């Protein structure tokens, strides 16, 4: 992540991030509101934050120090450049949103009235396509995926080298390879929850109240689409293996 | 220090991204409480043996029988909650999840974990329930679940009061230390 977006969600809530004499203008709805909106937001950095670990620090990093067979990076990072492109685009909007609501003179101090339009935008048409498409591919792809980083670890040398050393720091504790891929697997699970708990404190415009209960609807037909299209790809899987399943 | 992984699975309402927050804060938070929980590597030290234990939530996938899968490979325990306020929550635990939890990931110690503890004195959730001709579920209702089912074991906690939190976390992680 940048420097900038990081300190912006340093705190560990709204009301938290924001000075507390703009704190106190608001009314305890709002409040609680805006909690889960920067929620939703600092959860969708640090989501975008393990996108870019798996594509610069990981992905990259075999690509130029290491003699893997070809094919072989893309089996342990399957749809990472479709995933990064479709997150970091639904972040620049999240913090454009933020950025565009901010008090002039300040860089903390904001309130987001609109955000299920937004949410709308994001789980409907071309980008809602391409998150079904990109997850039901990555999420068959996960098994796989693990099955062959633990074969490389426990048969290549170089390769067990270059991962011990690449996740020594402790900023990167959580974030092993295996880590990262459920993370990912994760992510799109989480958005219902969040998505629920803003809508719960949005009855103040009955139309806000309105396109966050579309958007929770579009999110969850997403989801059922994605669960529907998941088979586990098995390396090394027979024709009879498939067509008897 | 040994690396394990550790995954909690319950119903929905069942108190199980609030045990994980809690846990890996050491604290109930005072401002606000998330709504979800990404991950974790718990530094823990048990009965002498120092482990790094990654812990992980199911929350959200419920509804979806081939996302929720994808939780469970090389999982090392299992911490299986229901809520102490819902015996509905408990009712489901042989049902539907022993079943799943059995078959991805066979031969794993399972503890079954009874959440809301503080909720079995409590008069809202007393005179809620007896309208439903129901109670709080009762120590040795939870108890007989986690001995029918084939549970490693049986314990409560209270991840409003803190109360018993540390003491499941040490022993999920002396479960996930054996054979
Ligand atoms: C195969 C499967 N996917 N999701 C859940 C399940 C269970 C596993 C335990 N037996 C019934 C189906």
């Amino acid at each position: 992540s940048m420097e900038m977006d990081e300190k912006d969600f340093a705190a560990d809530s709204w009301s938290l991030a924001v000075d507390s004499s703009f704190l106190q203008q608001h009314k305890k709805e709002v409040m609680k509101q805006q909690d889960v909106i920067y929620e939703l937001i600092q959860t969708e950095l640090h989501h975008v934050r393990t996108l870019k670990i798996m594509t610069r620090l990981f992905r990259t990093g075999m690509l130029e120090e290491l003699h893997l067979e070809p094919g072989v990076v893309q089996g342990l990072f399957p749809c990472v450049d479709e995933l990064s492109d479709i997150h970091t685009r639904f972040l620049s909007q999240l913090l454009e949103r933020r950025r565009q609501a901010l008090c002039p003179g300040s860089t903390r101090n904001f309130v987001i009235h609109r955000l299920g339009d937004l949410l709308i935008s994001q789980f409907s048409g071309p980008s809602a396509e391409q998150m079904c498409k990109t997850y039901s591919e990555f999420c068959s792809r996960h098994s796989k995926a693990l099955k062959l980083y633990k074969e490389l670890y426990a048969r290549d040398k170089r390769f067990q080298q270059f991962i011990r050393k690449v996740t020594r720091p402790a900023v990167l504790k959580r974030h092993g390879v295996q880590e990262c891929i459920l993370l990912v697997t994760q992510r799109i699970t989480k958005y219902p929850l969040l998505i629920s708990r803003i809508l719960q404190h949005s009855h103040g415009i009955e139309e806000e109240r309105q396109d966050l209960t579309t958007a929770l609807g579009l999110v969850k037909e997403l989801l059922s689409n994605v669960d529907e299209g998941i088979y586990q790809l098995e390396k090394g899987a027979r024709l009879q293996e498939i067509y008897n399943r | 220090a040994i690396r394990k992984k550790l995954v909690i699975v319950g119903d929905g309402a069942c108190g199980k991204t609030c045990l994980l927050i809690v846990f890996s804060k050491d604290q109930f938070p005072e401002v606000y409480v998330p709504t979800v929980f990404e991950n974790y590597v718990a530094d823990i030290e048990v009965d002498g043996k120092q482990v790094e234990l990654a812990l992980w939530d199911t929350a959200g996938q419920e509804d979806y029988d081939r996302l929720r899968p994808l939780s469970y490979p090389d999982t090392d325990v299992i911490l299986m909650c229901f809520s102490i306020d819902s015996p509905d929550s408990l009712e489901n635990i042989p049902e539907k999840w022993t079943p799943e939890v059995k078959h991805f990931c066979p031969n794993v110690p399972i503890i079954l974990v009874g959440n809301k503890k503080d909720l079995r004195n409590d008069e809202h959730t007393r005179r809620e329930l007896a309208k439903m001709k129901q109670e709080p579920v009762k120590p040795e209702e939870g108890r007989d679940m986690a001995n029918r089912i084939g549970a490693f074991g049986y314990m409560e906690c209270s991840a409003k009061t803190k109360d018993g939190v540390r003491e499941v976390f040490e022993m999920a992680t002396r479960a996930a230390l054996q054979a």
